[PDB]
RNA sequence: AGCUCUUGCAUUGCUGAAUUUUUUUUUUUUUUUUUUUUUUAAAAAAAAAAAAAAUUUUUUUUUUUCAAGUCAUCAUGGGGCUUAUAGAGUGGGCUACAGGCGUAUUACAUUGGACACCCACAAGUUGCCAAAACUGUCCGAAUAUACGGAUUGGAGUAAAAAAAAA
């Protein structure tokens, strides 16, 4: 039932932690823009699974304007490592939507980071973030 | 010489510097500190999920 | 006869902040008179608020990982620190204060406290009779915080003796 | 041939017999056995002993 | 060194009691002691007697036979097995 | 690298305690004994292992395996240290001034 | 009484904030405080021919000793021409033996002010002023720069 | 050495005027 | 499965350089007037006016290029290795020494050396401690000086305080 899991999942961490015993606290994220690296992170397993750029980019710029105005003012998510089919030499691709006054410290502001590993080897992928003064 | 009696009141002695052994006993004991330094997971938790074995996974393919 | 002191300590000034607040919320509640009809309370002029500045060492490293020994960069940790004062006569509601602070449980901020009180002394009657009026309070007793599961709400408190 | 007021030493352990002016008030400390009523009764023992004087 | 216990040549006094089978220092001054010595460390000290001792000391690449003289009482062993950096 | 071998001298410090050692250290201490400190000392620190006197821990680091730049001050090490202040996972030690 | 806002911050690569006031007390003895430096002091001035001059309990000329050093301490005093008839009670904390000087200067100017409006700088008259002292009046708060997070390179 | 070895000046550079607190 | 084996011209990460200077001109609050969206109400929009101003001990922070550097930070693509490029144990070596080069310190004195001084005042009382100098005294002969302190031998040593009786 749930209630056999909430002990479980409580004495998991109780008996891992020595000492203590731990509540266990889930509050899950509504979207894929209110953090930064859970989107990196979205970004990374997305790019081990075979995603072409253009379809995530694609699906991160409609769910950009699906929120308009609301709680993301912009967005700059950049890659380094071979993205596409035959490219050998390094590169780094991008795209940015917005504003982002990254020198402004009144800005409240995230990053992100996350890592993936395709079959020619290992990547690099940063995500940098911007919001609206709702929060 | 008051502190003389202060002395035998209190059983001290001069610390540092005598050569007496006593040093070595008074000193805290450095066993604690120096095995609590340390920190590694077994690379295999007993709970559930490992991560050290995760990675190596996820690296297979 | 027992005097409190809270000792605090934080890392972020809204915790260190919230936690004096609440524990101020606490101490007038728990010699509050909330009615009347009784009627020894220890509003003298010991009590307090003091606030404290910190312990300033910067600890700096180097940015790059290999050659850079131009690459430096400044590292610094904070503390913040107040300290809370009372005083009070009777131990029920001494008590009241400690199951207070054992349930309210906060965030990242060590408790550390101190509570010297008067406790009564029973002596040889030889040292009596050949006795026969300074402070002497000396005990000051002393505890351990770590390494056996304590994120350090640790409490001290010393102790004072009286044998007229 | 220069030296610090405060010792503040280590590498041993004591009473600490000590006073305060500023109270007029003298101060003992606890530091030999692990828990402190056991330190409370070697002090206490140890103020017993002190008033043999 | 001195102060507080001056001498440290363990292992060497094992091999040296192997010797002392017969005689420690020719009691039945010197005769050169025939039988080989070849100790495995040389941060041992020099103890006083120990004469006509042939000590074979490591270098890090082999095994330096040397005879020990009169001068050489208050020594440690490892000041005669050098690195051989010549020119 | 190798933390963990560290971990094996360490626990060797104190499978073998160094009181033990510590305690024939206060007899070769003591100038009470007028000899045998010799006989105590020539053996005690030779049948005790070599490997468990408080000299031969290098204090290594414990996330990663850096054996050099390591720092006490919340034990790891000056590139990891880096690497989580900027993420901040680390108890509120952000760039100074 | 009305007092007001009298500081300033007038140096280079660093700031500076001596937020305390000068202000005479009802004993008819004026306090006032001064640093120029990081260290940093204060005075009581009562108008008396007792002791005379005090900084740091002893009399003057034995703490400071220095020649050149104690007329860096009377300079505000000796441009004034009101030397002999205030007893000057005065305490200090830090740094080192001129900077101390120049500082219980600038704290006597001030007290000086309160006693007499018209020779030194104030905030009686919205934080300006003019007199013979009124120049000494405003601390000269620079501190050393810092030492350079970076390299001699060289 | 600024007189290192033998004033009341250079031992201060070799650390020594300043004697050793007693420490482990 | 393990490499401290290679490949930094396959890489992620992180950094170097000078590109040494730019990081204040911009909003917000209030007022007046008015109009956009919704079956008793908020935002929104527009014209004008006034004030608040922009983070930290003052530097960090924002910055473009070099296949710049690093596979020995870990990681990881490819290749190599697995009676040895894997682990231990003991002792070296990583610090050797014609030359040459880079970076620093200490001096070559008199604005100084020495010695004393008060043992002068600090950064630095938060959950007390210096030196240069000031004051006094010794020294100025190409002496290489009582400047300087490199190399080399040798040795690991003194006491002060005060109590009771004849």
């Amino acid at each position: 039932r749930r209630r056999e899991v909430a002990a479980l999942v409580d004495a998991a961490l109780t008996g891992a932690a020595g000492g203590q015993q731990v509540h266990f606290q889930p509050f899950v994220f509504n979207d894929i823009f209110q953090s930064a690296p859970a989107a990196a992170t979205y970004v990374a397993e997305a790019l081990e699974s075979g995603s072409a750029w253009g379809r995530i980019e694609r699906f991160f710029l409609a769910a950009a304007e699906a929120d308009a105005g609301k709680l993301v003012a912009a967005v700059r998510v950049e890659v380094a490592g071979r993205i596409g089919r035959k490219a050998d030499m390094a590169a780094t691709k991008s795209w940015a939507w917005g504003d982002l006054r990254l020198a402004s410290l009144t800005s409240k502001l995230d990053y992100g980071t996350a890592a993936a590993n395709t079959r020619m080897g290992v990547l690099g992928i940063k995500v940098w973030i911007r919001y609206q003064p709702a929060a | 010489v008051m502190h003389r009696l202060r002395n035998t009141l209190f059983g001290r002695a001069v610390r540092p510097r005598e050569t007496t052994g006593r040093r070595a006993l008074a000193r805290p004991l450095q066993g604690k500190a120096l095995t609590d330094w340390y920190w590694m997971p077994p690379n295999e938790s007993p709970g559930f999920h490992s991560e050290e074995d995760e990675y190596e996974l996820r690296r297979a393919l | 006869a027992y005097s409190v002191e809270i000792a605090v300590q934080g890392f972020e000034k809204r915790y260190v902040d919230m936690a004096c607040n609440t524990l101020g919320d606490i101490i007038i509640l728990a010699f509050a008179p909330k009615s009347y009809a009784a009627l020894n309370l220890a509003f003298g002029p010991e009590r307090r608020d003091v606030r404290l500045p910190w312990r300033r060492t910067r600890i700096t490293l180097i940015r790059g990982p290999h050659i850079d020994k131009t690459g430096m960069e400044q590292f610094e940790r904070r503390e913040y620190k107040s300290v809370l004062t009372a005083a009070t006569n009777c131990p029920q509601e001494l008590a009241r204060l400690l199951e207070a602070v054992k349930l309210y449980q906060f965030t990242g901020v060590q408790i550390k406290m101190q509570l010297a009180s008067a406790q009564r002394v029973d002596l040889p009657a030889d040292v009596s009779a050949l006795l026969r009026x300074x402070x002497x309070x000396x005990x000051x007793x002393x505890x351990x915080x770590x390494x056996x599961x304590x994120x350090x709400x640790x409490x001290x408190x010393x102790x004072x003796x009286x044998x007229x | 041939a220069a030296r610090a007021a405060a010792n503040a030493a280590a590498y041993p352990v004591d009473v600490e017999h000590s006073f305060c002016r500023r109270t007029r008030t003298a101060a003992l400390s606890t530091a030999r056995y692990g828990s402190r009523e056991a330190n409370r009764k070697l002090l206490l023992e140890h103020y017993n002993e002190l008033l043999r004087a | 060194s001195t102060w507080k216990g001056p001498y440290v040549a363990v292992s060497l006094l094992q091999e040296v009691v192997a010797l002392a089978r017969k005689h420690p220092n020719w009691w039945n001054i010197g005769q050169k002691a025939p039988e080989v010595i070849n100790t495995y460390s040389r941060a041992s000290v020099i103890l006083p007697d120990f004469i006509a001792c042939r000590f074979g000391v490591h270098n890090g690449k082999s095994f330096v036979g040397m005879e020990v003289q009169e001068a050489m009482v208050g020594h440690r062993l490892g000041e005669f097995a050098p690195t051989k950096a010549t020119v | 690298r190798g933390n963990v071998k560290d971990h094996m001298r360490r626990m060797l410090v104190e499978q073998h305690e160094v009181d033990r050692s510590v305690f024939k250290a206060v007899t070769t201490d003591k100038s009470v004994p007028l000899e045998h400190r010799l006989q105590v000392q020539r053996l005690f620190e030779t049948e005790v292992p070599r490997d468990s006197a408080a000299n031969r821990v290098v204090n290594r680091c414990v996330l990663t395996g850096r054996a050099r730049g390591v720092h006490r001050f919340a034990r790891l090490s000056r590139i990891m240290i880096r690497q989580l202040a900027h993420s901040g996972f680390l108890p509120g030690v952000s760039k100074a001034s | 009484s009305g007092e007001a806002g009298s500081g300033l911050a007038f140096p280079a690569t660093s700031t500076s904030p001596e937020p305390a006031g000068p202000h005479i007390d009802l004993t008819g003895v004026t306090h006032a405080r001064g640093k120029r430096k990081a260290s940093a002091a204060s005075v009581q001035l009562v108008p008396a021919g007792g002791a005379g001059i005090t900084v740091n309990g002893v009399p003057l000329s034995s703490y400071f000793r220095d020649p050149a050093c104690r007329e860096k301490v009377l300079a505000p005093l000796a441009l004034a021409g009101a030397e002999t008839a205030y007893d000057v009670a005065a305490r200090v904390k830090g740094g080192g033996m001129m900077g101390q000087a120049q500082a219980i200067a600038t704290a006597l100017a001030r007290a000086l002010c309160v006693q007499q409006p018209s020779l030194g700088a104030t905030a009686g008259d919205g934080g300006n002023g003019e007199g013979p002292l009124a120049a000494m009046t405003r601390w000269d708060g620079r501190v050393v720069e810092r030492q350079k997070p970076g390299q001699a390179g060289s | 050495g600024k007189g290192d070895n033998r004033t009341r000046r250079g031992k201060i550079f070799r650390g020594t005027y300043r004697e050793q607190l007693p420490s482990h």
